[PDB]
RNA sequence: GGGAGAAGGUACGCUGUUGAUGGUGAUAGGCUCCUUGAGCUUUCGACAGUCGCAGAUACCAGGCUGCUGCAACUG
RNA sequence: AAACUGAAGAGUUUGAUCAUGGCUCAGAUUGAACGCU
RNA sequence: GCAAGCGUUAAUCGGAAUUACUGGGCGUAAAGGGAGCGUAGGUGGCUCGAUAAGUCAGAUGUGAAAUCCCCGGGCUUAACCUGGGAACUGCAUCUGAUACUGUUGAGCUAGAGUAUGUGAGAGGAAGGUAGAAUUCCAGGUGUAGCGGUGAAAUGCGUAGAGAUCUGGAGGAAUACCGAUGGCGAAGGCAGCCUUCUGGCAUAAUACUGACACUGAGGCUCGAAAGCGUGGGUAGCAAACAGGAUUAGAUACCCUGGUAGUCCACGCCGUAAACGAUGUCUACUAGUCGUUGGGUCCGGACUUAGUGACGCAGCUAACGCAAUAAGUA
RNA sequence: GUUCACCACGGUGUGGUUGAUGACUGGGGUGAAGUCGUAACAAGGUAGCCGUAGGGGAACCUGCGGCUGGAUC
């Protein structure tokens, strides 16, 4: 997984605000770097088509997010995908 | 998703007139207070008031009535629903029950009654029939 | 059927062919008996029916 | 993958003009480098004319299709 | 003044029933044909 | 009954609400896609403004005449002809209104999500392991049957079976728990342990601020059987062989028995894949169970499921009924 | 007038789409004093049906999974 002090990492590096967790931008990275993490576990449990069903919808999740943020903000949503790398 | 909120209102009070509710409150906005507000100028219903509740919520709560047992809203159904929105002239709005019944209808000058539309010569969005 | 689906797709009324193929759409047709014969009819009846076997202008037997 | 060069078409000589283009490098300028490019040579074209029966003119150089039996094939 | 007036069903699945559902019929129309007159 | 016509045939609409826009349906009559994710599209919370595209109204121009309809007029009447209207639901351009839809600026938190703590679970994937049992192999005891059936027989057994005891090999499934119990989108998922991993439920606070719903095509997953390749192979068992039964018996019953069932990796893409009930919202008497929480004082309330009833309402009826087939 | 350019007819080759016919062959229907059975409806005499596989003169049978639209319990 990811841990809690990991997952506190990249709220406080994609912190909009103080202690706000759940802008856009910081809930489109948490959920990129647990659809990073997962890679490792799909890599070895490919059959694993269960957890794969979370792993699709986290990716739909942060498409939503993504198209969302580029419609509000369109210089947010170019700075979060180069962040990002997506 | 709740997608009509002037069918969930009307719904409201149908579902609450059968069950011989008295009174039926609802998350208020300023359509359903002036669709209510003509309800209780035709008469149908005994009064709406607005609480303004926390959270910049308000409570649209509107006082039934009933008639030698029976509900006095025999009727309401909405007309023109988001899937399909129906706008007529002056010389075209529906009559309900021959004259005796009401079509509100939503104008440029409001929403008011279809008899007060004809009166002033006017049209638009016809949201429901009520009797 | 919303309203959505009827405009997208519509109604469709299919069209009845005519019980009368040989005629083509005419009130008579002329042809010549290519065979006079009887026959016995369904199930209910019995006779000796009088049927021909008649090739018309319209190309049809 | 193929069948397939399936089948079947069209152009093709010479003369003049002309567009592009590869190589090599004289000459100048700053066993080497860069720019420039004389001369020589390569490859595609275009346009105009011209002669004959005939321009891949000689030698050289697949005939091609349809159905069907057998054996998978190279050997 | 007026142009603002308009809406019928029946038969047939069953021992009988209700429903569904097709088929059929009563109307109007025609650049009509045919039969009798 | 029509009448200088009357019937028939052809043809169109009607009746036909029998393609249902007006104006139908899909639990069982035909009809919910196996399930989900999602693209285009359709639809979409609250408050304050802007705009005026849709919408509404007015003006103007046009919408030929004829036809249709209304009021008249002329043929002796009528058909017919004719004057004036009405209409031609239309389009264009301006003007005005802003309730709603569309486009926009700002704000809000109630729909939808995030962080944090606890909890339940046969959710999934990879390994390992345990004990009962079967089958087989090898021995000890022992002797004449075993097995099977409605009865039998085939079969096994004097080359020693069956039974009983002791060792070994191997495969598969996981008794009890076990529960209209749980988890999963469906398909599905039960010994136990570890590793990797998804979702859910729950308390409070903080946060984002409409980020939503649905979804043609598309994609993913998808029982069992089946197929490819390579393994494995105890039991069971299509096919198959035999014995019965029977007129026959390509069956049911019996004794055997190979594929398959098991594993790995790929196909296949179908089921009465069912609740014969698409998903998502809101609202509408109640009563009694049960699973996972939560909060109070053994009870009470509340939550997300999962069941049995039962009003109103709905239904052709059966029945459904807050897990609707009710109201939208 | 000549010549070139354009071009209609006409020609050549190779395909596509489609109508009618075709020995023979497949299923579908209709027809009566037929032949063989008796598969379904009752627990239809082995509950039925669905998917799939194998088998069989034929209705069908058998395996695996599923459903109740199954009696009796």
């Amino acid at each position: 997984m990811l841990t809690n002090s990991d997952r506190e990492q990249i709220i406080a590096q994609y912190q909009r605000g103080e202690n706000d967790t759940g802008s856009p931008e910081v809930q489109v990275a948490l959920l990129s770097a647990r659809i990073n993490d997962l890679q490792n576990h799909f890599k070895a449990h490919k059959a694993d088509h269960h957890s794969r069903r979370g792993l699709i919808r986290m990716v739909n999740t942060r498409r939503k997010l993504l198209d969302y943020l580029k419609g509000k903000d369109l210089g947010r949503y170019t700075t979060l995908i180069s962040q990002l790398g997506l | 998703s709740m997608q009509d909120t002037v069918g969930d209102m009307l719904t409201r009070i149908r579902n609450a007139q059968m069950a011989n509710k008295v009174s039926v409150a609802m998350p208020s906005s300023k359509l359903r207070k002036s669709i209510a507000d003509l309800l209780v100028s035709e008469g149908y219903v005994a009064s709406a008031v607005v609480n303004a509740e926390e959270n910049n919520k308000a409570t649209l709560s509107i006082e039934l009535k009933y008639f030698e047992g029976k509900a006095v809203i025999e009727t309401i159904q909405r007309f023109s629903r988001p899937g399909l929105r129906q706008h007529r002239g002056k010389d075209a709005i529906p009559t309900v029950k021959q004259g005796m019944g009401v079509a509100i209808v939503s104008t440029s000058q409001g929403i008011m009654s279809d008899r007060a539309a004809r009166a002033a010569g006017i049209g638009g969005e016809v949201v429901a029939f009520v009797a | 059927a919303t309203t959505n689906q009827l405009i997208r797709k519509g109604r469709k009324t299919i069209k009845e062919k005519s019980k009368v193929p040989a005629l083509q759409a005419c009130p008579q047709r002329r042809g010549v008996c290519t065979r006079v014969y009887t026959t016995t009819p369904k199930k209910p009846n019995s006779a000796m029916r009088k049927v021909c076997r008649v090739r018309l202008t319209s190309g049809y037997e």
